[PDB]
This record gives C-alpha cells, structure tokens and sequence, in this order.
C-alpha cells in the first residue's frame, strides 16, 4: 500500500442565520464555565490565578465543584490509572457541549514518569479528547491564559448546520463468558474489627 | 348574591402569564437542543467511584418535630392575625385573653424547649 | 399648540435624556477616574450604573474601551 | 443563675463589636486600587 | 454588534495571502474561518513556531526523530508534505483549499516571500497568517507587508 | 460492584443495558468499540474486532472476575485495533470536532 | 354559579373521602382522605355563609376553626403513625390482626 | 392626568364594547413589570459579581461588553442552550415540574410591592398574606425536587435546607404582625401613607428597631445569604443533579427572591416613595400643585428614585454583609434563630400592643 495509516476523504447562507450563530458563539465565548480537577502542584498554580493577582475570573470563568454545570475540563496533575476510569465517569458526566484543557507536562503525554514508570498515565488524550494541549512543567499562568486564549479561538469555529457531531454512536455487542465469581472487596470495617482489638 | 370586592382580575391575570413562561423557556430549550436528548449510558451523580455503600437513610425524628412545632405555632400565628388587625376600637379585655393565649403558648415554647423536642446534636 | 403636545414633548425629551445623553457622560466617567474615587463615590458610581441601564442595554454593543498603543523609538 | 445572662450578653455585644470592626476591616478594604494585571495587555517582565 | 458580510472571500479570492489584525484578547477570526467554511473552504489549523523549514515541510518530505529514552534504538519516520496530502483527498466540491497559522508573531521576514511564491505557484491552496493586531479588526496584503 | 475499563475506544461494560441503563451481573459482558467519532468503521474490520473479542473472551477462562483480567482484555484490543490499524485498513476520519493522532501519524513505508 | 352546584361538589368530594377512607390501600391515604372529608364541609360551610347569611358572617369563623382542628388532629394522627414505623415492621392496615375476640 | 382613563377615552371614540377593550389594557402594565424585573436581575447579578471582586481587591467580569454588563444576559442566553441531562431514575415530569413548583410563586408575589400612589398592581386587602402565605410554598418544590433527585446525599441536603427554610417563617409573620398592629391595616399602601404622612419623624424604624433587627436575620436566613445551603454533608444540599437550565431557573429565582425581600423590607420600615421634607411645604411654596402634571411627574420620577436608592442601598449593605459575618453552621443557626427571633418578637409585639393602648396620640388611629 506504501502509505501507512491512511486518511479517509469526507453552499449558501443566510444573513440572520449567520448572525444567530454569530450570537450563540458570544455567549459561549461569554460564559465559558470551567471545572477544577486538581491533584498535585497543578492545582496549586490554578488556584493561584483565582487569588487578585492574575485575575482569572475577568474572562467570565467562575469556579464550581460540580461536574454538571461546567461546559470545559480542567485536567491537572500526575494521574494514576486508578484514577483513569474516575476522570472518565467525571467526563462523561458533564453535558455535551464539553471542552479540555490539558495543562502540564505529565498530563499531555507521559512527562517526567516516562522513563521507569508502571503507574502513571503516559497521556491524557489516551483517556479525553484534548482540543488545546499546554506543555510546561509547571506551565506559567500567562501560558495558561494563552491557552484559553486559543480555546476561545477553537470554539468560534464551529457551526450551528454542522452541530450533528457531538454524539455517541451504539455498536453494541453481546457475548458471554466463564469468569469466576470473586469475594468483595472491603468497605469500612476498620476500627470495630475482630482482629483489631483481640490479638490473635 | 354577587361578587363585589376590591379586585382579582390581576392577580389570575399574572398568574396566567407566570404560568406561561416556564414551561415557554422549557419548550425553548427543548427546541434549540444542540442535538436531542435520550442519552445512551445514564448513571447518577457519584463523585469519584461507583456506587459501593447504600441506598438507605437512618431513621431519625428531627425534621418531623421542627415541622410539628412549625405547625403548631403557624396555627397559633393564624389565630394571632385577626386580634392584631382588630385592635383600633376594641378594648383591654380582648388584649388581656391575647396577653393569656400569648402566655399559654410561651409556656408551650418553654415545654417544647426544656426537653429533647428539638436537638440537631 | 395645546398642553398635550407640550406633555408629549417633555415626555419625549425625557426618554431621550434616559436613553442618549446621560450614558454617554456615565461611560465617560467611568473610566476616566475609575480609581482615584473613593467608596462613597464607588458607591455612586455603581448606582450610576444601576440607574440607568436600559440605557446600558442599548448603548452596550456599540461603544469600544480597549488602550491605545503607544509609541517607540 | 444571672451571671449567665450576663456572660451570655457580654458574649453578644463582643459578637456586635466585633461584627462591626469587620464591616469597617471591610469598608476600609474598597479604598485601595486593584493590584492585579492584564492579559495579554500588561505582560509581566522576565527576570 | 456589527453585522459583518461577505468580504473577507473576495479579498481572499483576489489576492493570494492576506493578513488579518485581531484582538489578541479573544477570539474575532472565527466567524471568517466560519464563513470560509459557510462558503465552501475547507480550514486546516497550524501553529506557525513549529515548523522547522517551510520548504523541506510542504513540498517535499521529511525525517522526524522521536525522543527516545534509551530503550528504543535511533528511529526516523517519513513524513510526507502537509498540503500535498491534505490536497489529495481533499474535494467534495473542489473548490479551494486555506492554510491558518495562529501565532504569527514568531517569524522571520525570509520565509513568508517564499510562502508567496508558494501560495501564487499552485492555485489550489491559500495562506491566512494572524499578526498580534492594533485595536481593530483590518486586513493587509502580505505581499505589500513583504515590500514594506 | 460495577466493573468496567474503558480509555478512548473500547468499552468492556460487566452487566447488561436493558434500554438505556445497567445492572450489576457477572453474565454478560457487553462490548462498545469506538464511542466517539474519532475512527471510521465497516462491517468487516468490526467483525473480525468481534472475532478477536470472542477469542480473548474464550481464551480467558478458569479465572476470578476482576479489574486486572478485564483492563488485559481490553488492552489486547486495543492493541488488535492499532494492529488492524497498521496493517493498511482504515483510519481517521475529517469529520470531527477534534483532531488528535493518538495511535500514530501517517508516515510513508519507502 | 349557584350554591347548587357547591353542594353537590361537597358530596361528592364527601363520597370521595369516604372511599379513600374505607379502602386507601395505606394508612396515609386515610389521613389524607380525611382531609378531603373535612374541606367538603369546609365548602359546605364557606357556601353557607356566602349565601345564605348576611353581614354578620360566622360560618367561616367556624371554617377557620375546623381547618385548626383539622391540623391538630393531622399532627395526633402523625405522631399516632410514626411510632408504627417504630414497633412494627410493616406499614399495611391488613397486618393489624392481633386483637381478635 | 391618568393614562388608562384617556387609553378608556380613546377606545370609546374609536367605538368599542367597554369589556374587551378594559380586558386587554392589563397585559401590558403585567409583561413591563416582569421585564423591568428581568432588567433589575440583570442588574444585581452583575452588581454582585463587581461588589465580591471590589471587596476581595480584584476586578470582576471584563472584556465581555463596555465593562462586561452583558455577561449575566450571557450566561442567561447561554445557559438556555445547554444540553438538559436526566438521571437514571423515573418521574421526569416531576423532576421537571419541581423547579416550576419553586419557581411559580416567588415569581407570582409581584403584584404586592407598590412604587407609588397609582405605580402598583394590587392593594386589595391583605398583600402581606399574599406574600407569606405563597412564599411558604418553596419547600414543597424543594422536597419534590429531592425525591426526583434519586441521591443519598442531595435528597438529605434538601432536607436540611427544607428545615432551615420552614423555621424562618414564624418570626417572618410576627414581624409583620407588629407593624400591621400599628398601622391597623394589612395593605402596604395604608401602612406608606402613614410613613408619608410626616417625613423622618413617622418612620417605622425608629418605632420598631428590633423588629426590624428580627426582620432582616429571618429575611437573610430565608434568601439563603448567611446560610451556604447551595461543602453540604458532602459537596452540595440541593445542587450537582441538574442542568444548565435548572440552575438557571434556580439563580434567578434565588435573585428574584433577594430582589423581592429587598424591596419589601424597605417598603415595610424604611418607605419607599417619601422624603425627608412634606410635599405638601413645597408645593405650597413652588405654586398651586393639584392639576398641573409638570411639577407631579417630577414628583413621581422623585419617589421611583428613592425606592430605587432604598434597594440599591439594601441589596449593596446585603451582599457587603455575605462576605463580612463569616460562615456558622445551620444547627447554630436555627438555635440562634428559635432562641432569639421567637421571644423578643414575641416580647416586642407585646411592648407594642402596651405602647398603643397606653398613648394612642403618635400611633395609629
Ligand atoms: C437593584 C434593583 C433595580 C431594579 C431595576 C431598576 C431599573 C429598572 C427601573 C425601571 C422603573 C421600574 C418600573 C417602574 C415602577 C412600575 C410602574 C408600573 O408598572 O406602573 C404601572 C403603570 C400603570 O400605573 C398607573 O396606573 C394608573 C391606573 O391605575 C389603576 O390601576 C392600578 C392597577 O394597574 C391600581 O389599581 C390603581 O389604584 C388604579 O387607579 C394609570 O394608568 C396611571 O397613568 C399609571 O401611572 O403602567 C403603565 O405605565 C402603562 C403601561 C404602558 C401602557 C402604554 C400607555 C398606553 C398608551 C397611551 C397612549 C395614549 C395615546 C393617546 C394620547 C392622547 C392624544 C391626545
Ligand atoms: C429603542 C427602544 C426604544 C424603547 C421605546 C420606549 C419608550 C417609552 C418608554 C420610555 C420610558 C422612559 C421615559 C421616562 C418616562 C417617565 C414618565 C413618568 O414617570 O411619568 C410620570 C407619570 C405620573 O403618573 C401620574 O402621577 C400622578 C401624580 O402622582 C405623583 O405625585 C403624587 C404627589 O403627591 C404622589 O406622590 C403619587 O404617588 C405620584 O405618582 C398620579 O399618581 C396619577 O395616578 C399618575 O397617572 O407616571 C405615569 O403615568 C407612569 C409612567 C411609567 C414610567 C415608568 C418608567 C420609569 C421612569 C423612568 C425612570 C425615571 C428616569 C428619569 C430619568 C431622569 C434623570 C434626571
Ligand atoms: C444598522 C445597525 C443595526 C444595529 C443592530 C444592533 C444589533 C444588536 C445585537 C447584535 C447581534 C449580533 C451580535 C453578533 C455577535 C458577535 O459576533 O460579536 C459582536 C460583539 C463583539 O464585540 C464588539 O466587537 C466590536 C468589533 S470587534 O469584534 O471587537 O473587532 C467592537 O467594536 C466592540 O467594542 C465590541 O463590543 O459582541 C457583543 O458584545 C454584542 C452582544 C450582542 C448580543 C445581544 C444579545 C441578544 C439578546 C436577545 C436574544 C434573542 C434570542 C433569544 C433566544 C431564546
Ligand atoms: C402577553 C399576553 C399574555 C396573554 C394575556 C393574558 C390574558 C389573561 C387575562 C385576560 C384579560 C381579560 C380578562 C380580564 C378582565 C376581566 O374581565 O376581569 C374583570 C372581572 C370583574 O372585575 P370588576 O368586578 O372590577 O369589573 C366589573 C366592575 O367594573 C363593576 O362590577 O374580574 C374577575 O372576574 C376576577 C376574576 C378572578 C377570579 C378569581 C381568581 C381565580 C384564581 C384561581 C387560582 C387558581 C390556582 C390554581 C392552582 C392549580
Ligand atoms: C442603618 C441600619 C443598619 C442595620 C444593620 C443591621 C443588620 C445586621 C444583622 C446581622 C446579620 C448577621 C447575624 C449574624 C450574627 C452571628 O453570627 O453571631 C450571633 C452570635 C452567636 O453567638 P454564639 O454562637 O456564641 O451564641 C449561641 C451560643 O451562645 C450558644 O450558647 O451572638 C448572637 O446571638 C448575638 C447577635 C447580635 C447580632 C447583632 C447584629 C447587629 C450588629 C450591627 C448593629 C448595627 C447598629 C448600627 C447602628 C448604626
Ligand atoms: C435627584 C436625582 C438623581 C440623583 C441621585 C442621587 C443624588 C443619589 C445618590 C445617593 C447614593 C449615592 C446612595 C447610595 C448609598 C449606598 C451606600 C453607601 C451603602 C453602603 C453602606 C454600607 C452597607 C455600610 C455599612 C455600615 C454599617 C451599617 C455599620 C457601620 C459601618 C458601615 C458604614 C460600613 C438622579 C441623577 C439619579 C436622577 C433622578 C433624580
Ligand atoms: S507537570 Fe510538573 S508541576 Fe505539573 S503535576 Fe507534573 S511534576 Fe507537578
């Protein structure tokens, strides 16, 4: 074949239409609702834009906890696979018009743990879709305004005829298996404990 | 007989038109959806893991007693509303059986607030 | 000529002054002290701003407060 | 059983005083500028 | 607000590489990628500090090196021309082709007449580069940026 | 318990979706490849991806249920994609929202 | 709009009570049933007074009342309730079959 | 001058029926106060957002318009456009119609607070019974809401916001009851005229100081400032189970509430459309005042200026007052709430009762 991983091959307009989107774009620009998902130092260089020296809430970004109400992600810091299918139910349930950030450099792919390493994730788009990567170690938070400076630039690209992306398809598949069943696993139990108080 | 009074055309009036708009704004959204609704995998709010304990709630007593009294002296509020409103040419009798039903229901308080009515340890 | 065109007219020449000429001297000097004012006058300000904003509303989308560049040698 | 109330009313008008010495930490924290900078207007200088 | 029109196409459709002033404070550029788009272009993002060479990455072909740590002998991958390829299985309508660099602030003044050259050799494929902007939303020839 | 690994493509889902939803059973495993729109498919690359699927599932047998031997699983197809990505089949796809090269750049074999 | 038709809007909303009372399938539905009995001679008494009496109005004195009495009975038949919940484990009226002859 | 008079006027020289030319005039007084309502949210939001960035030494949303006052008409406009997600449970109406129970009668209170002798909707009899008894309604739709919720954790912050709002209800009562004892009458417009009657010398704040005190705790405990139900037994009481547009509906009817209390404390203590000097002096010394419109328009654009000043003044001294007094916890707060609220309220409309019926000269007679 002699090319290697191949590339697929996939007008007019109104004027108010066109204004329409132009206003549903603003509001998305206007808004822009983030979420903080911080475990390492990351977070701390996030937490410092909040405080009234940078001033990160002057771009409308406010900061909630909840991961409903917030139309873009955050990810920050050393992650553990672990912690990979709690980022994805964290991802999943947000709403659909959802963007990523990617900040650090052991985020965007596998950073400092990459030499001699069988815990870390070695890249976060292997578990989210990063529309804007940010390298840095730590990054500056100049460099983080920079990018959410290009991801206001990225979400004026998209069209309001071309909004029949954001979906899943089914693919469903149905088999069975000869698994055995396993004890649970511990939940409490730590204090008032047979063994803790008797000793054996 | 007939019905004749001070107004009420406003008030079902604005109550029609606030009832409109809810379920309007609803229509709206549902309308500029981005694509549909009916999403493929639903599960419920957990923060970090899936759902490992259960889903039951210990017994307790201290909403129950706050709505008992809340009950108790909104009918005594009721009941506290035509004196109040009736005292321009009345008299001093009718404020000293209000100065007893007053001390009746301090002395009510005072019970409900010696003992364990209403605790949030 | 009778009173009624002179109520209409106060009435117009009150819309106007509500929506045109006040702000304009509000976005004016809003940012033209903008610091130097204490909290009383913070205080005043921000009423300023609450007061008439219908006004705001309209005047909003058209008006531009971005710094000029400056020059080098 | 009086000292009590005495104690408890002491305790409240101290909670006023120090209600009100915060409104005015607060009153007194709207007379100085922002410190904060713009972006991309104000970039800081690097060392 | 202001209701922009059709005008940046025609420019666009005139010339063969334009520079367009925006606001480095947000995003302005996107309703004329939209509109690109809208009539019939397709866009391709790319961030003008990394490129390396500008012949050797959109005519011919090139060698990247990935970071080995050590475990992994010295590897070399043939990357093939960005445009070329994306030109290839391009069309739906075969109408034209535009190039985005974002960050435009990053370069020299030896390349971008050899970028001009390039734009003007092969008709299928435009040059959009984004300068840092003066207050206004305005656009330039980078031919007369070039000669002046 | 719910036991599940998922990263990009695959999804290895331990119970059984009746319309919309799961329960906890350890009967059915129940297999989505490729979630978002980031990879165009077929019905004959989907096919043998479910004949490689039947293959771990049945080559994984005596062992207890746990997240480990599931995660394995699971990386054995996605491994078999990158693979059956490799080997001249197909590949990205120009319609997304996002372009991101998580498996590979397009290179030239001469 | 004539006091006929209140009337009769107050019967049956009474036959409608007296079945949430009898069958319920809970003894929840009684209380609140119950509630029902009590506002259709509430509206009994609010038409009364509408229609038949004059200036000196007194039936919704006695309205007002009954509501007060209706509330104090809600709470009493509450707290009879809630300690239900306390010693038995059920809450079904059908399981009440101790006391025989 | 009275505009529906010449409007009635007009349609009857046009030649109409009397009935459905009447009916239709009430919609557009009843779409402009929900508007001008709409604009006062508008306005607080931002308010708030510049007054927390003022206090904390920052500044607040820029880059958005002229100094970002469009941003809450952005987040309003995009906060419509978000995708509605549903939990995996069942009742999606209910769920749906939960946020309407809440929303519907906050909302429906409006024809209550006046701004004038002729700017209000409805001043029938009892407008302070038309407030309470359709602002106690909230619960029901915050219970209904958590049992839709389908949580552990959301359902029993529900629940504690539900028994901080429900006890907050009885001091709220007896504070109106010690002013509509001396104002003997229940209508707002009876209890501003006699505010009005003299200047600073008849206002009910300097009668009733406490009541006033008691009136403002439960207004600030029931508006959901002081106490953080929205850190909630797990991360939130009624809060991550929603949407863009419930919390939308929720953020405005939070702020639709404050709006309402704001304007309604002032309205019963302070008085909204009155000055410090009689109308009756000036217009006895500019001229004859009781025909002529140029002077009483004046007077009108006067009184919406000082009821406007009075809950710009109220809604500024309430959220400097959100981030003075810190954080206590809602058991401290329904204890100080019960054991203070509860019995000097009691006591105060016991000395007012004693204060009326020893000296009826300066009271109301
Ligand atoms: C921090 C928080 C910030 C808050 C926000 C601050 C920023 C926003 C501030 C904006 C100001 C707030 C709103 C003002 C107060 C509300 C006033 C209002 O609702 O007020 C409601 C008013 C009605 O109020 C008064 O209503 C009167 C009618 O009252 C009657 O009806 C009332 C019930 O409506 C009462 O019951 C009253 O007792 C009873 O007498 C008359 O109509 C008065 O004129 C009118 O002032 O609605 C109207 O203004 C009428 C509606 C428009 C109709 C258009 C007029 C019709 C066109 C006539 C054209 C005539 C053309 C022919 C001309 C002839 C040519 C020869
Ligand atoms: C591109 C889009 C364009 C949009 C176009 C829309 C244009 C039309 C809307 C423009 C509105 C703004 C223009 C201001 C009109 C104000 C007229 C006014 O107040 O008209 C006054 C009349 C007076 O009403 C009459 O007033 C009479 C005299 O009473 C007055 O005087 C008495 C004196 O004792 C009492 O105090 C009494 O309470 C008080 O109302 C009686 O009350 C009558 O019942 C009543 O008919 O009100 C009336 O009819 C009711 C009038 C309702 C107006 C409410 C609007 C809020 C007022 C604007 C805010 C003030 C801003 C002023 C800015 C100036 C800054 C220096
Ligand atoms: C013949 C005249 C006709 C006048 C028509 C007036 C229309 C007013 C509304 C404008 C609508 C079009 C806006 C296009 C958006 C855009 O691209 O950014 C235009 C500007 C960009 O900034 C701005 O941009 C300008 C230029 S630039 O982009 O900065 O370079 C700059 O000058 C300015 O300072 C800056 O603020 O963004 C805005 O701030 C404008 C906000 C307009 C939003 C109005 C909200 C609508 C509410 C009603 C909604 C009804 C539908 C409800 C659905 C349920
Ligand atoms: C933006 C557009 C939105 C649409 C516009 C809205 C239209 C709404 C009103 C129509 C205008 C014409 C009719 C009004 C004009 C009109 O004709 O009214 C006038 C009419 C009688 O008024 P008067 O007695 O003043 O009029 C006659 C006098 O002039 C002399 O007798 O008022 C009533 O009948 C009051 C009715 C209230 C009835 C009691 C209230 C019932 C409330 C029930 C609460 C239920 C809660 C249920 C919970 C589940
Ligand atoms: C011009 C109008 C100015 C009006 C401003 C008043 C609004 C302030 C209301 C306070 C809201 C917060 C309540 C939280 C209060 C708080 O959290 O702490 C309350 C605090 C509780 O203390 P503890 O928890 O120790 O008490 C309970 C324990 O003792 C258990 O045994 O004490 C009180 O009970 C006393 C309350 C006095 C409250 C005084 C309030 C008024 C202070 C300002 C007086 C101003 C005079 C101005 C003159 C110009
Ligand atoms: C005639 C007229 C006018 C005028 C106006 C005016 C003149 C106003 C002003 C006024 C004002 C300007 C007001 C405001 C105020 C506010 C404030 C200022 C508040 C705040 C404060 C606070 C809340 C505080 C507190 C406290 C306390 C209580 C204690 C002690 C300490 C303190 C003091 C901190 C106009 C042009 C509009 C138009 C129409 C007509
Ligand atoms: S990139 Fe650096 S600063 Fe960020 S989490 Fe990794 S080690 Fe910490």
């Amino acid at each position: 074949p002699a090319i290697l991983n191949p590339i697929a091959r996939p007008l007019a307009e109104n004027i108010i239409l066109t204004s329409l989107n132009d206003v549903y774009d603003w509001a998305r620009l206007s808004s822009l609702w983030p979420l903080m998902y911080g475990t390492a130092c990351c977070f701390i260089e996030f937490a410092a834009m909040i405080g009234s020296r940078f001033d990160f809430d002057r771009f409308g970004l406010v900061p909630r906890n909840s991961p409903r109400q917030a139309d873009l992600i955050i990810t920050s810091g050393t992650i553990t696979m672990k912690m990979a299918p709690a980022l994805v139910r964290l991802y999943e349930q947000m709403p659909s018009p959802k963007y990523v950030i990617a900040m650090g450099a052991c985020t965007i792919t596998g950073g400092m743990f990459s030499s001699d390493s069988y815990s870390a994730v070695r890249g976060v788009d292997k578990l989210i879709p990063v529309d804007v990567y940010l390298p840095g170690c730590p990054p500056r938070p100049e460099a983080i305004m920079d990018a959410i400076v290009k991801l206001r630039k990225k979400i004026a690209n998209e069209h309001i005829n071309e909004r029949g992306n954001l979906a899943q398809t089914h693919r469903l598949f149905t088999a069975k298996h000869k698994m055995k069943p396993v004890p649970p696993i511990l939940t409490g139990q730590y204090l008032n404990a047979p063994s803790r108080q008797a000793p054996p | 007989t007939v019905f004749v009074l001070s107004g009420y055309e406003y008030f079902l009036g604005f109550l029609i038109i606030c009832s409109l708009v809810p379920v309007l704004a609803l229509a709206a959204s549902a309308l500029l959806r981005p694509k549909s609704g009916r999403m493929i995998r639903l599960t419920t709010y957990e923060s970090g893991m899936e759902p490992i304990g259960g889903a039951w709630i210990q017994f307790n007593v201290r909403y129950y007693m706050f709505a008992l009294v809340f009950v108790i002296f909104d009918v005594e509020t009721v009941f506290l509303y035509p004196w109040a409103v009736a005292f321009h040419q009345l008299g001093l009798l009718a404020f000293i059986e209000a100065l007893i039903f007053i001390a009746i229901l301090v002395v009510a308080l005072v019970y409900a607030w010696r003992k364990r009515a209403l605790e949030w340890s | 000529v009778s009173t009624e065109l002179l109520v209409l007219g106060v009435y117009g020449a009150l819309a106007g002054l509500y929506l045109l000429v006040v702000p304009a001297i509000v976005y004016a000097y809003l940012n033209a002290r903008w610091y130097v004012a204490s909290s009383f006058e913070r205080a005043f300000m921000y009423f300023l701003v609450t007061f008439f904003f219908p006004g705001l509303l309209l005047l909003a989308p058209f008006i531009n407060f971005r710094p000029q560049p400056r020059s080098l040698n | 059983f009086l000292n009590q109330i005495t104690n408890y009313a002491k305790e409240a008008v101290q909670s006023a005083k120090y209600i009100g010495q915060g409104l005015s930490v607060t009153f007194d924290h709207m007379r100085r500028r922002p410190i904060t900078v713009q972006y991309p207007y104000e970039k800081l200088i690097p060392s | 607000g202001l209701l922009a029109g059709y005008q940046f196409v025609k420019d666009l459709e005139s010339a063969g590489a334009l520079a367009l002033f925006v606001p480095p404070e947000g995003g302005f550029e996107g309703r004329y990628q939209r509109r690109l788009r809208s009539k019939g272009y397709t866009t391709l993002p790319m961030s003008a500090p990394g490129l390396g060479d500008l012949a050797a990455y959109l005519t011919q072909e090139h060698g990247i090196r990935p970071a080995h740590t050590g475990k992994e002998d010295i590897r070399v991958y043939f990357q093939p021309p960005l445009v070329t390829y994306h030109l290839e299985n391009l069309p739906p309508n075969a109408k034209g082709l535009v190039l985005w660099l974002i960050d435009g602030k990053r370069l020299s003044k030896q390349e971008f007449a050899y970028l001009a050259q390039l734009t003007q050799t092969l008709p299928k494929f435009k040059v959009v580069v984004e300068v840092g902007g003066d207050r206004v939303v305005r656009w330039e020839p980078l031919a007369d940026w070039v000669a002046a | 318990m719910l036991l599940k690994s998922t990263t990009r493509h695959v999804h290895i889902y331990a119970g059984h979706v009746v319309d919309g939803e799961v329960h906890p059973d350890t009967e059915t495993l129940t297999l989505n490849v490729d979630p978002d729109n980031e990879l165009e498919w077929n019905e004959a690359a989907l096919a043998k991806v479910e004949a490689k699927f039947r293959e771990l599932v049945a080559n994984a047998a005596g062992e207890d249920l746990t997240e480990y031997n599931l995660r394995r699983i699971g990386s054995d197809l996605e491994h078999f994609i990158r693979s059956l990505l490799m080997q001249g089949e197909i590949g990205y796809n120009l319609n997304s929202r996002v372009r991101n090269y998580s498996l590979g750049i397009p290179r030239v074999n001469h | 709009m004539q006091l006929t038709y209140v009337l009769i809007l107050a019967a049956l909303l009474f036959c409608i009570g007296i079945y949430g009372l009898v069958t319920s399938r809970n003894a929840v539905r009684v209380l609140m049933s119950i509630e029902l009995l009590l506002n259709a001679v509430n509206l009994n008494l609010i038409g009364f007074a509408n229609y038949l009496d004059g200036q000196q109005i007194k039936g919704q004195v006695f309205a007002v009342f009954v509501i007060t009495v209706a509330a104090a009975e809600a709470a009493v038949g509450l707290a009879i309730i809630l300690a239900i919940y306390r010693n038995r484990d059920t809450v079904d009226m059908e399981k009440f079959n101790l006391l025989k002859w | 001058i009275d505009l529906q008079g010449q409007f009635i006027s007009a349609l009857q020289s046009l030649g109409l029926s009397h009935d459905l030319a009447k009916l239709l005039w009430l919609p557009l007084p009843m779409l402009m106060m929900l508007i001008v309502a709409t604009v006062g949210v508008l306005v607080a939001v931002w308010l708030e957002r510049k007054i927390s960035a003022a206090v904390q030494q920052r500044i607040g949303p820029e880059y958005i318009g002229p100094l970002g006052i469009l941003a809450p008409l952005a987040d309003g406009l995009k906060l419509i456009f978000k995708e509605d997600v549903l939990p995996a449970n069942s009742d999606r109406w209910l769920f749906t119609l939960g946020p309407a129970v809440v929303v519907i009668p906050v909302f429906l209170s409006y024809i209550i607070v006046p701004f004038g002798q002729n700017l209000l909707i409805s001043n029938l009899a009892m407008g302070v019974f038309l407030w309470i008894a359709l602002s106690s309604i909230a619960p029901i739709g915050l219970l209904m809401a958590g049992y839709a919720s389908n949580n552990k954790y959301s359902l029993l912050g529900g629940l504690r916001a539900a028994a901080q709002s429900i006890s907050y209800e009885i001091p709220l009562a007896l504070a109106v009851l010690a002013v509509a004892m001396m104002s003997n009458g229940l209508g707002t417009v009876e209890i501003v005229e006699q505010q009005s009657q003299y200047g600073i010398l008849s206002w009910n704040v300097w009668r009733q100081p406490i009541g006033f005190l008691v009136f403002w705790i439960a207004a600030l405990a029931e508006c959901e400032r002081l106490p953080f139900d929205l850190e909630e037994e797990l991360v939130a009481g009624y809060q991550t189970e929603y949407a863009g547009m419930k919390f939308a509906l929720f953020y405005l009817g939070a702020y639709v509430n404050l709006v309402l209390s704001a304007l309604l404390v002032s309205v019963l203590y302070f008085g909204g459309w009155s000055f410090p000097i009689p109308l009756e002096t000036i217009a006895n010394l500019l001229g004859v005042s009781e025909t002529n419109p140029f002077l009483q328009i004046a007077f009108a654009v006067l009184g919406i200026t000082m009821t406007l000043i009075k809950a710009y003044f109220f809604v500024f001294l309430a959220i400097l007052l959100r981030w003075t007094v810190p954080r206590v916890r809602i058991d401290q707060l329904l204890d100080l709430g019960w054991k203070f609220l509860l019995p000097v309220g009691l006591v105060n409309l016991l000395l007012t009762a004693g204060l009326k019926l020893a000296f009826p000269v300066a009271f109301g007679g």
